[PDB]
């Protein structure tokens, strides 16, 4: 088996993400698809990965294959890259995964493959209360802002308008309306109010870098869900659980 | 003595690795140039920098010899203080060294001499059995990528073709540099394998700031000779002890 | 009814920072002539001082001259990852004190910040009533390079004149530094009227150059024999950030 993916960067930037979130996870190279789902180490968020074959340049996988790791070892060698370059991975047999780093310079990393015990994770189907759609940058901002005061990010949605703030002894409020042009899309079904660990979403802020607009969804006594929609097809899903 | 350097910067980082090994050094100046000398308190680094006559613009001497101690962190300390553009005049007597940067606007520091141990030198002449003409950025390149992950870099040749690798009994790390590769300008020698130190070799990343090209010399249970060629014939020559 | 608009967020909390160096306690005044605010050292040797007239602002309202003592620790934190270039800023009066808003319009976040603060009556602005025989104006950058090897070689920077030039020199007969400035290498500007000569605290004109952060416009240098030196820079935006630095024995 074998992908080639023209640009490391992106794989950096979830990975990133996971890194902050969990020790071990395993990339599933299948058919059609580079799935990836972890639950945190405290089993609060999860994070959930689909990368379509479309997205790279090369795709050679016949069975499912798969690919356990020390998160933060991928990173480094993720790393490596500072321009634009090739991440070329292969395995010919279950027991060891061969990276390639493409620039002026090819950088190989043979290694062992991890075995990580996986858990089912029961599957979602969940109605929002609220979904809305702004701007990525904007939700960093956003939450970089709130957390610097406050580790509980409390999510506000009304029919007209998004309120990213915070509520402890110091009050912050990032506002997305639409007259404001910030909120891009808006699902409304329920006045919603819920609180979120800042942590959690400090750990998830190298999504933002995926896609120039986050979907998130949330609702009274709901999960928060970033949804981050990326060209040629490829999908990444944050889960968060409330306080 | 009285020497003009008017790449300042660059010069300024031929001494910002020579503090890595030596906290302590003596610039001998004579007719032909100055010389810098030593062999690091481990004694597995012995280090030979070469600046000659020429490498300076108005190059004067005012004897046959002349012996000026430093202290590395000292003259570094006041190196640092170089903005890009700008010229070094760096000129002694008896009691005190002086530097004097020339750009936006004139500059001098003065510094204290010091009597620094000199009479037993370290002498390195050796037959090496691979030679190798590289990139010095190529080179500086892969060793920053490497040097993260481990304390031991291992070096080889098969058929001409150089390799740097990193083991562990994890994964490991691989990068072949041959001619044909396009990263080699020249190479030839014997199938040899050594291992030496990797913050050791690290340390020598920075000449890629002074020079543009470079030898490599190594063998089985022998010294890495790293030459880094340097404006007008000079040369920074650093000799790290095998494993 | 207090308000007031300044065009650019970035610049007014350059201000802001160099007033809140070592306190982040600040005492604004909103008075006819616009807003200013002051500091002091507790030694008394670093006063830097801001002050914006009010044909600068965009919006400006006042009842009647007043004050604004605020902790401003957290509005610091939170604006610094406030990842904008262009946006405005406004301070609307709260019925608990104040009500910081800025909007973004690449992304159209809206973050407004909410401060308490204990309203007073207007500190009187006043400016060392002295004359300063020598002039020169250059680069918030050329002084951060002369600060910081000044700061490498001693405590204290002596600042003299010569012939049509500046001489800075500092440290002891170890290690002297010396630098001298003129006309075009690299100063902007350069008048000497009467021959001068005086010394200040390297640590206090450290941070007097790190005011100047955020400041990219001439800065203004001038001082006199044993007199204070006085620092002072014009914000793109508009409004002033000066600095003024005590003298030696």
């Amino acid at each position: 088996m074998k992908v080639v993916y023209d640009d490391v960067r992106v794989l950096k930037d979830i990975i990133q993400a996971l890194a902050r979130l969990v020790d071990e996870a395993v990339l599933k190279f299948k058919q059609d698809s580079v799935e990836l789902v972890a639950l945190d180490r405290a089993h609060i968020s999860l994070i959930s990965v689909n990368l379509p074959r479309e997205m790279f340049k090369e795709y050679d996988v016949n069975d499912e294959f798969k690919f356990g790791f020390n998160t933060q070892y991928l990173m480094k060698i993720l790393k490596v890259a500072k321009r634009k370059e090739a991440i070329e991975i292969a395995s010919e047999s279950p027991d060891s995964v061969i990276i390639n780093i493409i620039g002026s310079t090819n950088r190989e990393f043979n290694v062992r493959n991890l075995e990580v015990s996986e858990q089912e994770i029961p599957e979602i189907n969940l109605q929002f209360d609220i979904s809305a759609t702004i701007s990525s940058d904007g939700f960093k901002s956003a939450i970089s802002e709130v957390s610097t005061v406050t580790d509980n990010v409390v999510v506000e949605g009304h029919e007209d308008r998004i309120l990213i703030k915070a509520e402890g002894e110091s009050e912050v409020e990032v506002e997305f309306s639409k007259d404001t042009g910030g909120l891009q899309d808006l699902e409304f079904s329920k006045e919603s109010k819920n609180s979120y660990s800042a942590e959690y979403l400090d750990d998830v802020l190298s999504l933002t870098k995926l896609s120039d607009y986050v979907k998130i969804s949330f609702g009274n006594q709901k999960p928060l869900q970033l949804f981050f929609n990326m060209e040629g097809g490829g999908k990444v899903t944050y889960l968060l659980a409330p306080k | 003595m009285k020497a003009k350097v008017i790449d300042a910067v660059s010069f300024s980082y031929i001494l910002r690795t020579v503090g890595d090994f030596l906290s302590e050094a003596n610039f001998i100046v004579t007719k032909e140039g100055i010389r810098v000398s030593g062999i690091d308190p481990s004694r597995v680094v012995f280090l030979d920098i070469f600046l000659p006559s020429s490498y300076f613009e108005g190059f004067e001497v005012s004897q046959e010899k002349e012996i000026i101690g430093f202290k590395l962190e000292d003259v570094n300390d006041i190196l640092k203080r170089v903005l890009k553009d700008d010229t070094l005049i760096l000129s002694s007597n008896e009691s005190k060294l002086t530097l004097t940067f020339d750009g936006e606007f004139t500059r001098s520091f003065e510094l204290p001499l010091i009597q620094v141990e000199s009479t037993q030198p370290p002498s390195v002449n050796l037959e090496f059995p691979f030679k190798a003409q590289l990139l010095t950025i190529t080179f500086a390149d892969i060793i920053d990528e490497l040097s993260d992950l481990g304390e031991v870099l291992n070096i080889h040749s098969k058929e001409n073709k150089l390799y740097f690798e990193v083991i562990g009994d994890l994964s490991t790390a691989k990068v072949e540099l041959s001619t044909d590769n396009g990263t080699l300008l020249e190479a030839s020698g014997a199938d040899v394998s050594s291992s030496y130190g990797m913050e050791y070799v690290a340390n020598t990343t920075k000449m890629r700031r002074a020079s543009d090209s470079m030898e490599l010399y190594f063998g089985s249970q022998i010294p890495l000779k790293l030459r880094f060629k340097l404006p007008q014939e000079g040369y920074g020559d650093f000799y790290i002890a095998p494993r | 009814m207090f308000k007031i608009v300044y065009p650019n967020a970035k610049d007014f909390f350059s201000f802001i920072n160099s007033i809140t160096n070592v306190t982040d306690s600040i005492i604004l005044n909103f008075t006819e002539d616009g807003i200013f605010s002051r500091h002091l050292t507790e030694d008394k040797v670093l006063m830097a001082i801001m002050r914006i007239p009010k044909d600068v602002l965009s919006e400006y309202s006042i009842d009647s001259p007043t004050s604004v003592k605020l902790d401003v620790s957290s509005v610091k934190k939170i604006l610094s990852k406030a990842s904008s270039k262009k946006a405005t800023i406004e301070l609307t009066e709260t019925d608990s004190g104040l009500k910081i808003i800025i909007r973004d319009e690449k992304s159209g976040a809206k973050s407004t910040i909410y401060i308490k603060a204990e309203k007073g009556q207007v500190e009187q602005l006043t400016e060392p009533k002295v004359n300063l025989a020598v002039n020169f104006t250059t680069d918030e950058s050329v002084l951060n390079v002369i600060a910081a090897d000044v700061t490498l070689v001693g405590e204290e920077m002596r600042i003299s004149t010569e012939e049509d030039k500046i001489k800075i020199e500092a440290g002891e007969e170890g290690k002297r530094y010396v630098a001298f400035l003129m006309k075009d290498k690299p100063l902007k500007e350069l008048s000497i009227d009467t021959s001068a000569s005086s010394s200040y605290s390297a640590e206090m004109f450290k941070d007097a150059v790190k005011g100047l952060r955020g400041f990219s416009a001439p800065t203004m240098v001038s001082f006199g024999e044993n007199l204070p030196m006085k620092i002072d820079v014009e914000a793109v935006s508009g409004g002033h950030m000066i600095f003024w630095i005590a003298p030696r024995l």
